[PDB]
Parts: C-alpha cells; sequence; structure tokens
DNA sequence: CCCCTTGGCGGTTAAAA
DNA sequence: TTTAACCGCCAAGGGG
C-alpha cells in the first residue's frame, strides 16, 4: 500500500490561536509571564456490573407572519413564505421539488388576462347568483389573495386604552414591565422609604453592611417593600411588572365559578351610572368609590361599610339560629 | 354617624328577642 | 363601513387574542357548539319568528353564504400563527381517510366571531354595491345582536387547569416549539 | 457506619467534549479519578465498570421518538434534521457532538447499575458521577442534559422500596426530576437553588406538588453569596425534619460543583468542607444512598471536591496535600485539597431564611 | 368600639389611594364574590401589623388542592406517547400532564446572570485552553494504545478513533483511510504517536505559560470586594452617608436615646492609629512646619483627653458627655472606622500568624519544579513577623510612598486570604482624619466648642445645670440651622453613645 | 534615572443625531 | 437624546 505522502495541511488553528503545534506566541510568553499507585490499576480492578433488573431487554420576514425563520421563497413573485404560514400547511421533509408560485402569481399566470378577468369573475357570478350571490364576489376573489395571520382590524384594539401590541404582534397591557443606600432614598423629597410591613428602612451602614435591607417600591402605588417584609427572593427586572399585597384579586374562583374584573374602555364610551338603593344593591367589582352592559356603580363609600356589616350579620344568622 | 347607632341598637335588641 | 359589534363580543375577541398569543392557549377542537351549530340554530330560532317570505329566504341566503365563506377564508385569514400547527395535524389526520375537511364542524362560535371583524377591509377591496353591502352589515348586525343574546352559553369562563371541557387547552413544549420556532 | 462503598467509573467517558467554548466539559470526572486513584481509595471501594444503557431502558421515562432520534443525529447528518432539532431543543444550548449516546448511554447505566446494587444489598453506597443530568425532561434536552439517568436510577430503586428521598444541592433547581414525581407520592424531592431571573426559573417556594403527590415536593430559594455557616444552618433542620417524619426507605443525592465558589456559572459562595457538610449530614442517618455528580464547571474546584466527598464517604479525611497525580498543572499555585471562598457578599438574611423554614415545616407537619 | 373600627382602619392604613383598594376588597366580599379566606389574607396583609385590631377582626368575623404558580396542564390528548419500555410501575409514578419548560415560568423575557471580573475570564480562558489539548491528548493516547494491541496481535467505545483519526487526516481523506483500516494500521499508529509527541511537547511550552500567568491572577479573581473597594469607599465615606446613617436610626426609632453605639476593648490600637498619622504627618507636604506638630499636640490631647489612657505613654510608642457640629462628629467617626477595621484586624490576627507559620508546601513536584517566588523576595509574605505588626509596618512604608498599591494589596490578600480588603484605603482615611482634625483646629467656633468640652471634661464634677448651660452655649455658638451631636462615653466600661438632636435643642 | 507617557476613571455637559 | 468629549484625579512604566 502507498498511500499520499502526509498531511502538509496538519495544523490549521485552535483554541490558543496558535496552530496547537506551535506553542508558546512569543507576544503571550510577554503578556504573561514575569521575567498508593498511580491509575494504571483501573484496567484490572474493574468488574463489568450487569445486574440491572431490566438487563435482558428575498424578504428576511415571512410574509403571512412578518417574522424571521425557515422559508419557502418563490420565483416569479419576490416574496417568502413559511411553511407553516402557507395554506395548507407544507411540511418541510416532503419539499415540492419544484416551481412553487403563491397565489397571487397562480392567478396572474392562469387568469390575468388584463380585460378577459371580468368574463371570468362574470361566469362565477352567474353560477352564483341564483344560489347565494351576497357572498359571491368575496368567495371568487379571497382564491387571488395570499394567506395572512389574523391581527385585529385595528379599531377593536382601540376600544381599550389598555392593551398594545408587541414587536413581532404579540400582546401587551399595563403589566408588562453591592452596597447600594441610596436606594433606601426618595431623591424627590429627601426622606426614606418607610416599608408598610415594617415601618422602618433599615439603612444599616457603610461599616456593617450585614445590617442593611434591601428594598422593592411596588410598581402600582409606589408603595416600599422589603424583600424579607413579603417572603420573596430577589428583585423584578425582567418579567412582569411586580404588584403589592395591596390591590384587588382582578379574578377570583369561588367553590367551581369565576368572576374577573371588566377591562378598561375610552372614556368617551365609558357610561358612568349612580344607584338608588344605596343599602341592598347587587353589583359586580367594577365599582368607583366617591353596549350598556359595562356600566361601573358610583358606590357612595358609606354604603360599603353598610354592605359589609349585615351580610356578616347574614352569615351569623346562619350559624346561630 | 347616628343612624347606624339607632339602626344597630334596634337590630341587637331583635337578636336579643330572638335569643332570649 | 361602519360595524358596531357589541362591547362584550370586541372583550371577547381581546380575550381570545391574548389567550392564543400570552399565554398560548390554542382552542379545544372539535368544539361542542361549532359554526354550524349556532348557525343553525340562528336560522331556525328567528325564521320561525318573522313571517315575512323575502327577508326568510334572504336569511337562509346569507346563513349559507356565511357557511361558504368561513370555510373557504378560514385556512387564509383566521388562524394565528400558533394555530396553525394544530390545523396541520387536524388536516392531515383528514387526509388519512380521504375524507374532506369542514372547519363548520369543528371550529365554533369563536372563530365565526373572529370571522365578523375584518368584513369592514374584505368588503373594501370588492367591487360591490352600496345598498347590497348594506343588507349585508344589517345582517351581520341582527346575528351578532342575536349572539350577544346567547353570551352566557358560548363563551364560558373555566380554567384549562380545573376543567378538560373548558374552552381552552394548554399546549407543550414541542408543539410551540415546532409552530413559533419551524 | 463503615459502609461497603461500591464506585463506578468508565474509562471513556472523559473522551467526549462538547463545543469550543461549551462550558460543560466531562473531562473533569476522569480527572476526578485520577484524584480518586493517587489517593490510594482504590483499595476501599469496588470500582465497577456499569454496563451502557439501551434504548429499551431509557424508554422508561423518555419517549420512543426522542431515543430514536438521539441515536441517529450526527453533527454530519444534521442539515437533515430540521424538525426534531427545534422540537427537542437540541440545537445551540444543548449542542449535538461526536459522543452524544455514547455519553448519554453510559450516564444513565451507571445511575441503573448502581441503583440495582443498592437493590439486591452488595453495597448501600453507589457513587457514579458521570451521572446526575437532572434537567432533560421525557422530551427534550435542557441545559447541557439530554438523558435523566437519575429518574431511572429512582425507579430502580422503586422496583424495591417503599419510598425514596431525592436530595438535590445544584444550584439549580432540579426541575426534570422534580417533574417526573410532581404526581406521585412515593418519591419525595427536595431542591436546594438559586430563585431569581435564574436559568431553571422554577422552585417556586409555593411548589408542594399536585394532585397525589401534594406536600411531597420541597423547593429552598436562596440569594447570592450563600456561605457554609449559613448553607448548613438551612440544610441541617429541613433535612433532619424529612427524614424524621417522611422516613424515606432510600436516598439519592445530587452532588452538584456548581454550588462552589468561583464556578463559571454559579454564584454561590460554598467552600469544599461547607459543600461535604451536606454529605456528612446525609450519610449519618444510615440508610443505603446512591451520590450523583450533576454540576459544576470549574474542573480544578469540582475534581478536588468529589474526591473529598468519595474519601468522606469511606469514613476517611483525605491528606491536604496532593498525591501528584496526572493533571498536576491544573490544580493552582499551592496544589492542595480544598476550595477557598470569596468575600462575596451574602444577601440571605435571617429572616428570609427562619420565613422559608417556617413555611416548609408547616407544609410537612402532615406528613408522618 | 365594634362601630369604631373603620376610622381605626382609616388612620391606621394612613394613605387614600390605598384606602380605596381595602374598600374595594370589601366590596368584593360583600357582594358573595370572594370568599372568607383570602379576605382574611388581604386582612392579614393590611391590619396584620397589629396583634390588637387584626385579632377583633378575626374573633368578630367568627373566621376562627391548592395548585402552584409555575406548572401548567395538559389535555389528556397529550398523555397518549408512545414509551416502548415503560413498565405498568412507570405508569404509575411517573406524570405526563403536568410540564413546566423554564420559557413558562420566566416569562418569556429571559435569565440575568452572574457578574464575573476580567481575572475570573482569564482564569476561565486558560482552563479552556488546559481541557482542548488534554482532551486532545488523551484522545490520541487512547487510539494509541488500541492499535498497538492491533498490531502487536497481527504481527503474525465505537467513536473515539474514528473521530481522532478524522482530526490527524483532516483532509477529508480520513472517510477512506478507516474503511481502509476496517479491511494501514502500523503507519496511522507510527503517525498518532508523532502528533502525540509534538502535542506533548507544545503542551509543557504552554503548561510553563499558563502557571505564569495564572500565578499573578488566582488571587485577584477571588477578590470581589476588594476590587470595588477604594472606590466605593471614596464616595461612601463622607459626611451625608454618616448624617444619612444616624437619622435613619433615629426615624426608625421614633415609631415605638441612643441611636449609634460603640465599644472600645483594645488600648493599643490608639497607639497604632496615632503612629500611622504621625508618620503621614511627617511625610506630607501639605502644612506647615509648625502645623505638623500642631495637629500632633491635637491628635495626642483629644485621645489622651476624651478617652483619659495616658497623656506620656503616648510618646513612648460619672459619665461624660460631648456636644458637637458636623466637623467634630464626622471627625469621631474617622476614628471609630479606623478603630474598627484595626479591631477587626487584630481578633484574628493569633489565627492568622498561627495559620501562616504552619503553611506547608508540597515535595512530589512543587519544590521540584515551579514556585512562587515573587512575594517572598521582597519579604511581603509574612514569614514569622507576627501579622499584625507586619501590617502595620507595611501600611507606614505605603504612607510613606515608598510602596506601590498593587504589592501592598497582594501581600495583604496573600496573608488574609482576602479577609483584608477594607485596609486598601488607610493612607486615605488617616489622610482624611488629619485633614478632619486640621478643619477643627482652624474653626473658631468649632475651637470654642472643644474648648467648653475641655473645661466641661476635666471638671468631672459638675452641677444640676450641667447639660443645659453648657448645651445653650453650644448652641449660641451654633448656628439655628446645623445639627447637634450628643456624644457620651463612660470611663468605666469604654462605651461611647452617640444621640442625635439635630434641632430637639429648640 | 525621571518625566512624559501611558493607562484608566468619574461628573458635566455640549454636540451629533 | 444621549453619550462621548472633556477636564479634574489618580498611578504605573518606557525609554531618551
Ligand atoms: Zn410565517
Ligand atoms: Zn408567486
Ligand atoms: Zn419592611
Ligand atoms: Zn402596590
Ligand atoms: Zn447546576
Amino acid at each position: 500500500l502507498n498511500e499520499p505522502s502526509t498531511i502538509s495541511e496538519d495544523s490549521k488553528v485552535s483554541v490558543t490561536g496558535l496552530p496547537l503545534n506551535k506553542g508558546p506566541s512569543e507576544k503571550i510568553k510577554r503578556e504573561s509571564l514575569w521575567n498508593d499507585l498511580k491509575t494504571f490499576l483501573t484496567e484490572n480492578m474493574t468488574e463489568e456490573s450487569n445486574i440491572r433488573s431490566t438487563i435482558g431487554w428575498n424578504e428576511d420576514f415571512c410574509s403571512a407572519c412578518n417574522q424571521s425563520g425557515s422559508f419557502l421563497c418563490c420565483d416569479t413573485c419576490p416574496k417568502s413564505f413559511h411553511f407553516l404560514c402557507l395554506d395548507p400547511p407544507i411540511d418541510p421533509n416532503n419539499l415540492p421539488k419544484g416551481d412553487w408560485h403563491c397565489n397571487e402569481c397562480k392567478f396572474k399566470i392562469f387568469i390575468n388576462n388584463s380585460m378577459a378577468t371580468l368574463k371570468k369573475i362574470e361566469s362565477n357570478f352567474i353560477k352564483q347568483n341564483n344560489n347565494v350571490k351576497i357572498f359571491a364576489k368575496l368567495l371568487f376573489n379571497i382564491d387571488s389573495h395570499n394567506p395572512k395571520q389574523f391581527q385585529l382590524p385595528n379599531y377593536i384594539k382601540e376600544t381599550f386604552p389598555a392593551v398594545k401590541t408587541g414587536s413581532r404582534g404579540q400582546y401587551s397591557d399595563e403589566n408588562d414591565k453591592s452596597y447600594n443606600p441610596d436606594t433606601h432614598i426618595d431623591s424627590n423629597s429627601g426622606k426614606f422609604l418607610i416599608c408598610y410591613k415594617c415601618n422602618q428602612t433599615r439603612l444599616g451602614s457603610w461599616s456593617h453592611p450585614e445590617n442593611s435591607r434591601l428594598i422593592m417600591t411596588c410598581d402600582y402605588c409606589q408603595t416600599p417593600w422589603h424583600l424579607d417584609c413579603v417572603p420573596r427572593a430577589s428583585f423584578k427586572n425582567l418579567g412582569s411588572k411586580w404588584k403589592c399585597p395591596l390591590h384587588s384579586p382582578t379574578k377570583v374562583y369561588k367553590k367551581y365559578k369565576v368572576w374577573k374584573k371588566q377591562r378598561l374602555i375610552n372614556k368617551k364610551n365609558q357610561l358612568y351610572y349612580e344607584p338608588l338603593q344605596k343599602i341592598g344593591y347587587q353589583n359586580n367589582g367594577n365599582i368607583q368609590i366617591i353596549n350598556q352592559d359595562f356600566k361601573i356603580t358610583q358606590i357612595d363609600e358609606n354604603s360599603i361599610k353598610y354592605d359589609f356589616f349585615d351580610k356578616i350579620y347574614k352569615s351569623k344568622m346562619v350559624q346561630k339560629r | 354617624n347616628s343612624i347606624k347607632y339607632d339602626f344597630f341598637d334596634k337590630i341587637y335588641k331583635s337578636k336579643m328577642v330572638q335569643k332570649r | 363601513i361602519s360595524l358596531q359589534i357589541p362591547i362584550k363580543l370586541k372583550s371577547v375577541l381581546v380575550d381570545d387574542w391574548e389567550y392564543v398569543t400570552k399565554d398560548k392557549k390554542i382552542c379545544r377542537l372539535p368544539a361542542d357548539v361549532t359554526v354550524e351549530m349556532v348557525l343553525n340554530k340562528y336560522e331556525h330560532e328567528v325564521s320561525q319568528e318573522l313571517e315575512s317570505p323575502g327577508s326568510q329566504s334572504q336569511l337562509s341566503e346569507y346563513c349559507a353564504g356565511l357557511k361558504l365563506y368561513f370555510d373557504k377564508c378560514l385556512g387564509n385569514m383566521l388562524l394565528y400563527r400558533l394555530e396553525r400547527l394544530q390545523y396541520d395535524e387536524l388536516l392531515k389526520k383528514s387526509s388519512k381517510d380521504q375524507k374532506p375537511l369542514v372547519p363548520i364542524r369543528i371550529y365554533g362560535a369563536i372563530h365565526l366571531l373572529r370571522l365578523i371583524s375584518v368584513l369592514p377591509e374584505l368588503i373594501s377591496s370588492t367591487t360591490m354595491d352600496l345598498q347590497s353591502c348594506q343588507l349585508l352589515i344589517k345582517q351581520t348586525e341582527d346575528f351578532l345582536v342575536w349572539l350577544l343574546m346567547h353570551v352566557d352559553e358560548y363563551f364560558n369562563d373555566k380554567d384549562p387547569n380545573r376543567s378538560d371541557d373548558a374552552l381552552y387547552v394548554n399546549t407543550s413544549s414541542q408543539y410551540e416549539g415546532v409552530a413559533l420556532g419551524m | 457506619d463503615k459502609r461497603r462503598v461500591a464506585y463506578f467509573y468508565d474509562a471513556d467517558v472523559g473522551n467526549y467534549a462538547y463545543g469550543a467554548g461549551h462550558p460543560m466539559k466531562p473531562h473533569r470526572i476522569r480527572m476526578a479519578h485520577s484524584l480518586i486513584m493517587n489517593y490510594g481509595l482504590y483499595k476501599k471501594m469496588e470500582i465497577y465498570r456499569a454496563k451502557p444503557a439501551t434504548k429499551q431502558e431509557m424508554c422508561q421515562f423518555h419517549t420512543d421518538e426522542y431515543i430514536d432520534f438521539l441515536s441517529r443525529v450526527t453533527p454530519d447528518n444534521l442539515e437533515m434534521f430540521k424538525r426534531e432539532s427545534v422540537k427537542f431543543n437540541v440545537g445551540d444550548d444543548c449542542p449535538v457532538f461526536d459522543g452524544l449516546y455514547e455519553y448519554c448511554s453510559i450516564s444513565g447505566g451507571g445511575s441503573m447499575e448502581g441503583a440495582a446494587r443498592l437493590n439486591r444489598g452488595k453495597c448501600d453506597v453507589a457513587v457514579n458521577y458521570a451521572g446526575g443530568l437532572h434537567h432533560a425532561k421525557k422530551s427534550e434536552a435542557s441545559g447541557f442534559c439530554y438523558l435523566n439517568d437519575i429518574v431511572l436510577g429512582i425507579i430502580e430503586l422503586l422496583r424495591y422500596h417503599p419510598r425514596v428521598l431525592y436530595i438535590d444541592i445544584d444550584v439549580h433547581h432540579g426541575d426534570g426530576v422534580e417533574e417526573a414525581f410532581y404526581t406521585t407520592d412515593r418519591v419525595m424531592t427536595c431542591s436546594f437553588h438559586k430563585y431569581g431571573e435564574f436559568f431553571p426559573g422554577t422552585g417556586e417556594l409555593r411548589d408542594i406538588g399536585v394532585g397525589a403527590g401534594k406536600n411531597y415536593a420541597v423547593n429552598v430559594p436562596l440569594r447570592d453569596g450563600i456561605d457554609d455557616a449559613t448553607y448548613r444552618s438551612v440544610f441541617e433542620p429541613v433535612i433532619k425534619k424529612i427524614m424524621e417524619w417522611y422516613q424515606p426507605s432510600a436516598v439519592v443525592l445530587q452532588c452538584g460543583g456548581d454550588s462552589l465558589s468561583g464556578d463559571r456559572l454559579g454564584c454561590f459562595n460554598l467552600s469544599m468542607e461547607g459543600h461535604a457538610n451536606c454529605v456528612n449530614y446525609v450519610k449519618s442517618f444510615g440508610i443505603p444512598m446512591m451520590v450523583v455528580g450533576g454540576g459544576g464547571y470549574t474542573m480544578r474546584n469540582v475534581a478536588r471536591t468529589w474526591c473529598f466527598e468519595t474519601g468522606l464517604l469511606n469514613n476517611v479525611v483525605l491528606d491536604k496535600d496532593l498525591p501528584y497525580n496526572e493533571y498536576y498543572e491544573y490544580y493552582g499555585p499551592d496544589y492542595k485539597l480544598s476550595v477557598r471562598p470569596s468575600n462575596m457578599f451574602n444577601v440571605n438574611t435571617p429572616e428570609y431564611l427562619d420565613k422559608v423554614m417556617t413555611n416548609i415545616f408547616a407544609n410537612l407537619e402532615n406528613t408522618k | 368600639e365594634e362601630v369604631t373600627f373603620f376610622e381605626k382602619a382609616k388612620r391606621y392604613i394612613g394613605n387614600k389611594h390605598l384606602y380605596t383598594e381595602f374598600l374595594k376588597i370589601l366590596n368584593l366580599y360583600s357582594q358573595d364574590i370572594l370568599d372568607l379566606d383570602d379576605l382574611v389574607e388581604k386582612v392579614d396583609f393590611y391590619l396584620g401589623s397589629n396583634k390588637e385590631l387584626f385579632t377583633w377582626f378575626k374573633n368578630f368575623v367568627g373566621y376562627q388542592e391548592a395548585f402552584g404558580p409555575s406548572y401548567k396542564r395538559l389535555p389528556k390528548s397529550d398523555t397518549f406517547m408512545p414509551c416502548s419500555g415503560r413498565d405498568d410501575m412507570c405508569w404509575e409514578v411517573l406524570n405526563d400532564e403536568w410540564v413546566g419548560h423554564p420559557v413558562w415560568a420566566s416569562e418569556d423575557s429571559g435569565f440575568i446572570a452572574h457578574r464575573k471580573n476580567q481575572y475570573e475570564e482569564t482564569l476561565f480562558k486558560i482552563e479552556e485552553e488546559r481541557h482542548e489539548y488534554d482532551f486532545y491528548i488523551e484522545s490520541n493516547l487512547r487510539t494509541i494504545q488500541c492499535l498497538e494491541t492491533i498490531v502487536n496481535k497481527i504481527e503474525n467505545s465505537m467513536t473515539i478513533y474514528k473521530k481522532v483519526i478524522r482530526k490527524v487526516y483532516d483532509k477529508e481523506r480520513g472517510f477512506e483511510i478507516i474503511d481502509a483500516l476496517h479491511e494501514t494500521a502500523p503507519v496511522v499508529l507510527k503517525r498518532l504517536k508523532q502528533k502525540d509527541e509534538e502535542w506533548r511537547r507544545a503542551q509543557r511550552e504552554w503548561n510553563k505559560v499558563w502557571r505564569e500567568l495564572e500565578q499573578k491572577v488566582f488571587f485577584k479573581s477571588l477578590d470581589h470586594l476588594g476590587l470595588t473597594f477604594k472606590q466605593a469607599d471614596k464616595k461612601l465615606l463622607t459626611t451625608k452617608q454618616l448624617i444619612s446613617e444616624i437619622s435613619s436610626i433615629k426615624v426608625d426609632q421614633t415609631n415605638k436615646k441612643s441611636q449609634l453605639d460603640f465599644d472600645f476593648p483594645d488600648k493599643n490600637i490608639f497607639y497604632d492609629i496615632l503612629c500611622l498619622a504621625d508618620t503621614f504627618i511627617t511625610h506630607t507636604t501639605a502644612y506647615s512646619n509648625p502645623d505638623k506638630e500642631r495637629l500632633k499636640d491635637l491628635l495626642k490631647y483629644f485621645i489622651s483627653l476624651f478617652f483619659s489612657i495616658s497623656f506620656e505613654k503616648i510618646e513612648e510608642s460619672s459619665i461624660f458627655n460631648l456636644f458637637a457640629n458636623t466637623n467634630i462628629y464626622i471627625f469621631f467617626r474617622h476614628w471609630t472606622t479606623i478603630y474598627e477595621r484595626l479591631l477587626e484586624i487584630k481578633q484574628m490576627n493569633e489565627r492568622v500568624t498561627k495559620e501562616i507559620n504552619t503553611r506547608s508546601t508540597v515535595t512530589f513536584a512543587k519544590d521540584l519544579d515551579l514556585l512562587s517566588s515573587q512575594l517572598s523576595e521582597m519579604g511581603l509574605d509574612f514569614v514569622g513577623e507576627d501579622a499584625y505588626k507586619q501590617v502595620l509596618r507595611l501600611s507606614r512604608r505605603l504612607i510613606n510612598g515608598d510602596l506601590e498599591h498593587q504589592w501592598f494589596e497582594e501581600s495583604l490578600r496573600q496573608a488574609y486570604n482576602n479577609k483584608a480588603f477594607k485596609l486598601y484605603t488607610i493612607d486615605k482615611v488617616t489622610q482624611s482624619l488629619v485633614k478632619h482634625a486640621h478643619t477643627l483646629m482652624t474653626d473658631a467656633k468649632t475651637a470654642e466648642i472643644m474648648a467648653l468640652f475641655v473645661k466641661d471634661r476635666n471638671a468631672s464634677t459638675t452641677s444640676a445645670k450641667d447639660q443645659i448651660i453648657y448645651r445653650l452655649q453650644v448652641r449660641s455658638h451654633m448656628s439655628n440651622t446645623e445639627n447637634m451631636f450628643r456624644i457620651e462615653f463612660d470611663k468605666r466600661t469604654l462605651h461611647v453613645s452617640i444621640q442625635y438632636i439635630a434641632l430637639d435643642d429648640l
């Protein structure tokens, strides 16, 4: 056997920058200098153990979702589509292996004789006028459009001034979000952050930093909290916005049965209303302390106190009689 | 705050009567 | 053209958007009240109360056209990106039996409700007249009022964690990965 | 105690490298082996080589599709695999290298064989540092892990024992092993981890378990830079109450080097003796144990710590001088057997730990 | 009583926006919506800070499955996944319904890692290069062993050899040569031996380089606070921070006389600080020739008067109060800081010295080949020479400027094991102490206040008017805006108490 | 040998976007 | 709109 001499392209590169066969790299020399037997007894003292009980077994975005990823591009029309963002959804494993044209290109080749197109639609219409014809135009035309991801029509969203579209199109609402002694200082009043739970700031000292405590300052009502006062391990920086235990649930499971609080609507469309009984008036949790379905009651605060008391009385009358 | 006082006095007398 | 969707249905649509896109949930299919069933119930309940003949045949024509349009446009403009993989699963499951796909018997009451939100944006790019579009808008408005009538049974609040029959089901890491990554 | 200690080591678990700058190298295991062989510990332990696992045993917990994918996936045929890569999370974070299936099979076989030896009664201490991939969950690679050999270990131990206790002291929460037994009341998991915006993301305090396994899962969240005098003080009472009240038959302990001081990814400030105190206290109960080795990405520290642990298991305290292993140059300026803590500030106040103990003990008061 | 709970809650919460939420929660309960347990929890988080009103609420109302926040639940459809080996018990104990998938528990945002200094990065790079060399060499060694066992047989564990042969024959001819071997063994064996020899030579040279690099960086890597220190001390050892601390303690105590407290157990530390201060004063070219002696006498008089230690031994080397302005308070705080740091250093000194003098060395190869001979050639390795006194001597050296900060810090780190990082600013803190003494001297009002303090202190037998007339005179010397500090000390037990009477004298 | 000379670093702020 | 010039403040060392 006479194989080719050697591998002349032997040493290419390594992690050290050098080809692993050259060594010190003198520049690094000057940068990084100043000026009971062995293991070989493992081959014999290893016994193969097999006693297991189971031993015997063009564009960079998709033309439908406007996002990057796997692309099945076209040639007749410079567009790009995801394999899933396509009607019908086609599997990347079994590629068509051929000329793939979008629906618009298919129509423009097969149908679009610039004048005769009317005839075509006409024909469809006259085979659908006797049958359902209100939808005839849409039924004919939606065979000429490309598939799209479904987004709300830009006016359902605006009915609520507490929602917004994220980067790619996601949902986003009002909850999306060594020794530091300055965190206990407001910087606008010169006062400390008196925590609700403990009524102290616990600044500690620079000489004794092991007596200070981390503080939170909730992101909704701006009240300060210790990380230890409400059991919690760390700050909230990346995820949602922290909310202290001094807020209403806005979601209740009573044994099941669910209750939810309504959403925020633009003040022009908000129908505020006030009752007249002032003692017993069954409202939802949509109240305000001082299309006609989202009426928020103005609850007349002194009523709430009353709304409490007899209920407890009733809760007593259940178990006392 | 007097209506609450009178109503609760009456209701407590009624409850005592019902629990004599 | 102006369309007056009631506030409860707008809230339901916003909730659907939030559930699908934020919480990664998808619909539980086949729904126990599908598009075909709700449309048939609407037609049967309204026709027995209206006596005029023309307004009774036009209602049936509108319902049939709505069914056909839903079928023809669901796989085009009614699904988010996350829900297209479940659509593919359904399509291939049907494709094993040489059967066709009938979304009106699978989807229900929440993809039809989201179907009538782009009608202003669908009619606009057409060549229809004016007094015909007005009739379509009026019919959609009566249908929306009827849907708002029976809203305490088509959209009930049940959690996927606590109920298996709830309107939405949680997804897995693999399904979400293939959907939003492939 | 004077336990009969087995020890599993395959001479090929060190020849399987991840990517270039990838922080996970199993070379450390082989390094640890030298620290165990030059210290003369081979005269006190029965070294074995577990037979590599097969697909029919991995599929006990994992799925057929995932295992079939692992056994065929290769850097060479990677561009023909485009669906299973994104589906199974076998992309960049958990890279595909040349010896993936062999490494996973060795890791699984070691744990299963140690569990079997515990079952029959040959040894009452099993040590397999190759296994301990406590992250993979039945369908997906997650955090450098591909096969949850630990869960195979508890399955094999369950085939004999009524109850098993799985203690995890890796800095990352044991999501994979807590998920597989979230519902059952046989296996009780107890994980000490760092909770914040850290990699596992799970392990909240109120994760007591769902369904039939309610109150049978304990999570201890800890902050940055905990040290020996604090980690011991939080470790001992909880394990004391668990073993007094839950009363396991066997016990698995995950000894990860990620909690060591100066680790590439961790944020704790445990010394070698602080880590070894946990193993001392676990062995102080007498029940059979299967110690494994999970994370740890500074080899000069994890090798020393694992050697000290295996020495302590054999009831000996090793010399603080190195016996001139093959990999001498790795072991720092003084060439001792010790991990030195840093002066980083401990953010774990006693009040937070006291509240954590109150919650955990209140949860456990109903587990006779 | 029960008809006044709402007023009590209104005065307790003390806020209107939070009282709105409290009323909303009460209404939520009142409409049958909220249960009794969550109401109790919310009133525990609102009024639970009190042990009296909350208990009244509890007994008046007659109070007397739970999922976690990190696990979803899949439908039964995603239960049927084929496991070709799952036994009945495996189906019994395992779980396929609830899944966590951290990305869901991370709110799809991401994870925050830990911060690592550049020295740790250098160590990581060195470790990576070491690993690459060792991994390639060991793979080649194992394949060489297998090839030797093959060739000695033919003279008359599935991917290692293929991978290593591919690496050696990287010209893409390896695929053919592997199968040619399967059907040429000696030549590839000898080529592997040659490659191993060159790799080991390169590894020896790189071991030299890595040892040299690591010996100067390892100890720096373990210094987390020490590297940021001497920069944070600059902006954290001012007067405003000390006033902020004392005012915060006062504020915390005002919701329930001795706000601060210090204890001075040791004595010779005063002499150590005096020696450092006199050394700095002698060296510094920033004052006048008599000013140096004036500062020395001021420090000696203040020490020997406040603590009454000795008026003469300082040159051989009934509770008293003290009212002060900001200058005297900051001077005293600087003194307390220096004393605290030196006391912390001296407390562990016996164990530190015992550890240093017993530092044995390894003799297998350490003393044979490679040693760290950088801190020993300059005598900065604490060989004998009790550590506290050596630290004081090196502090005097660095104050005198004949020792760059690098080697002082390195010696301190290697001697005290990063437990003495707070001595990196001994020179600057002594300079600040001297400057504060000078400013205390060159201020007329401050001089008068110290004159009054001297009179009161040396009196040692005062009248019932002691506090009041003294305070009135000092306040007359003071303005109507600056704060007031009552610093007291009792000779019985060496305990100094600080009270923050900012404007309470009026 | 001793001084530029380098090397970094922090609060202000004005200048390019 | 913010972020890098820009002047003060410090300390190591290359070389003329
Ligand atoms: Zn797409
Ligand atoms: Zn096209
Ligand atoms: Zn607090
Ligand atoms: Zn709040
Ligand atoms: Zn880990």
